[PDB]
């Protein structure tokens, strides 16, 4: 039976988005050939199955995104003490004086995985910038390749993040079920240690230790975000898929797929133009092709990022909507707590996990004679013997003795398999005794 | 019109001098929006209202069909949730 | 599919028996090799597409699945999983090429602002309360449900012993009522 508790903060970093890429095969396929476009048009119509195909897997993603972050009604405004309990929820909330309007959490966030694979972005053309600091600036290039920005900006992330997470600090845990019953913090902790087993003597008695437990797990969170090694790379591996998709398009892209050149307007000023038209020809199949295969992998891609974000907005919704007694789902032990983070394309849960700890063996005993009639435990499964002594709980030591409240009428003694003699007390005879004589 | 990416400076001078590739023979031009990926919302006024997002453009600004003055084409926030006053207190049970 | 089939990939026509009557047949064998061709990559781009799609079906069927034995079949404690809040019921109905489920939640009604009680000490012993949390309390009065109001009273079968009263930070000073004495001093005395 374990007689000290360990509160644990672990980490889970799931995908939920990706890069929303549209490739425009104007440019791609025939890029400054003007003759190429009347060969490109007598395929048909493979420049508008691939972008409907693009366009529908950007609305997948945006559509994924907001299953997954887009989950409560109202939006919950922050609150300025973040001191609940003994609980320090600072750097989780978005400070009122801080000039960004993220956590510090979110920020260290932001800081290690938004490299994007530096030295590459130029590959592809978009339109970076804001429209508040009027500093937007759009950019292109020759190979048509576009990323297009998610629906969801980086300021509505944070704000859904802000609102789950004051949700679950405030509120209670009913901001899901579809109403705001307000809750103290105290009270809140002491439903979820009971919704493990362990009553709310551990949480009201030992509220101070918790909470100097829950500060140190949170400051150890920061120092390993802070400094960090090739752990939490999740989104740093899809990035770096999508650019190594990038690069090796635009390296198809100026490939010689069995031609006299891989470069247009260079084999009509050396040959026949009905000689040239083969050539041509040969250049717009092999680009298709290279073309179609980067639509199957993104397809497939899509696919993968698909399930990842489903899975996620369903460990959002069993982990910080309530408490679920999924066994090893939300983190480590039990689940008792969560917390949601923003990522860009993707989020990182905070689990605050249960682990026991200082375990020693004790003697035990199924059932209990005392007058004939067997007593079994009702609420404590484990009677903790020293000889014949009390009856105690599954996950803290807690000792107690042994009355009729905490044990029922049952048969003989010769059912059970290792039956101990003891006798069990009752507040009654005592008291009545005392009353009467 | 909801031109992919563009500065919607350059389309505007192409449209007034002719030299767009599609041509549409009806079709003018009062107003030009300019956002983050904007597409040069030419119809649409650039309401400062917050409306529940009706058609997804992208980077939080959607359009919709509401009245101005009367019916027209508007751009918002995407309105992300009416604001609540939930308060946190120690003493108060729901 | 149908548009790529009557479509060329690079040839004099995309309509049969054309090619054939008006070059030599060596001549229009290359014609029907690249025809051939370019329909074979259109039909293997439809298999790839139907293989996808045919995955995705897979896994909403499996999800389908998961969530009917879940919620039909039982009851489960999944939050926001069936439903809106609590599952508490579920009846599934037949669409075509598909599931679906009515799933009758239970959501809360209009609320109403409380005192709480951590802890109660009578005699220098708190008496924290049972599976029930909410202590709904005017003035120190009650002890209710966590869903529903049911106004019940404040008895030792709602609690149980533990500590002092020095150990539970905003505890509330009340009495607590026993069935036994009572009934004892009427019956005794």
């Amino acid at each position: 039976i374990p007689t000290n508790f360990s509160i644990s903060i672990t980490t889970e970093v799931m995908p939920v988005s990706m890069a929303k890429t549209s490739v425009d095969c104007n440019m791609y396929i025939c890029g400054d050939s003007t003759e190429c476009a009347n060969l490109l048009l007598q395929y048909g119509s493979f420049c508008t199955q691939l972008n409907r195909a693009l366009s529908g897997i950007a609305a997948e993603q945006d559509r994924n995104t907001r299953e997954v972050f887009a989950q409560v009604k109202q939006m919950y405004k922050t609150p300025t003490l973040k001191y609940f309990g003994g609980f320090n929820f600072s750097q989780i909330l978005p400070d009122p004086l801080k000039p960004t309007k993220r956590s510090f959490i979110e920020d260290l966030l932001f800081n290690k995985v938004t490299l994007a694979d530096a030295g590459f972005m130029k590959q592809y053309g978009e339109c970076l910038g804001d429209i508040n600091a009027r500093d937007l600036i759009c950019a292109q290039k020759f190979n048509g390749l576009t990323v297009l920005p998610p629906l969801l900006t980086d300021d509505m992330i944070a704000a859904y993040t802000a609102a789950l997470v004051s949700g679950t600090a405030t509120a209670g845990w009913t901001f899901g079920a579809g109403a705001a019953l307000q809750i103290p913090f105290a009270m809140q902790m002491a439903y979820r240690f009971n919704g493990i087993g362990v009553t709310q003597n551990v949480l009201y008695e030992n509220q101070k230790q918790i909470a100097n437990q829950f500060n140190k797990a949170i400051s150890q969170i920061q120092e390993s975000l802070t400094t960090t090694s090739t752990a939490l790379g999740k989104l740093q591996d899809v990035v770096n898929q999508n650019a190594q998709a990038l690069n090796t398009l635009v390296k198809q892209l100026s490939s010689n797929f069995g031609a006299i050149s891989s470069v247009l307007n260079d084999i009509l000023s050396r040959l026949d133009p009905p000689e040239a038209e083969v050539q041509i020809d040969r250049l717009i199949t092999g680009r298709l092709q290279s073309l179609q295969t980067y639509v199957t992998q993104q397809l497939i891609r899509a696919a993968e990022i698909r399930a990842s974000a489903n899975l996620a907005a369903t460990k959002m919704s069993e982990c910080v909507l309530g408490q679920s007694k999924r066994v090893d789902f939300c983190g480590k032990g039990y689940h008792l707590m969560s917390f949601p983070q923003a990522a860009p394309h993707g989020v990182v849960f905070l689990h605050v996990t249960y682990v026991p700890s200082q375990e020693r063996n004790f003697t035990t005993a199924p059932a209990i004679c005392h007058e004939g009639k067997a007593y079994f435990p009702r609420e404590g499964v484990f009677v903790f013997n020293g000889t014949s002594w009390f009856i105690t709980q599954r996950n803290f030591f807690s000792p107690q003795i042994i009355t009729t409240d905490n044990t029922f009428v049952s048969g003989n003694c010769d059912v059970v398999i290792g039956i101990i003699n003891n006798t069990v007390y009752d507040p009654l005879q005592p008291e009545l005794d005392s009353f009467k004589e | 019109v909801l031109y992919q990416d563009v500065n919607c400076t350059d389309v505007s001078t192409a449209i007034h001098a002719d030299q767009l590739t599609p041509a549409w023979r009806i079709y003018s031009t009062g107003n030009n929006v300019f956002q983050t990926q904007a597409g040069c919302l030419i119809g649409a006024e650039h309401v400062d209202t917050s409306y529940e997002c009706d058609i997804p453009i992208g980077a939080g600004i959607c359009a919709s069909y509401h009245t101005v003055s009367q019916k027209s084409i508007v751009a918002y926030t995407m309105s992300l949730g009416a604001d609540s006053s939930i308060a946190y207190s120690n003493n108060t049970i729901a």
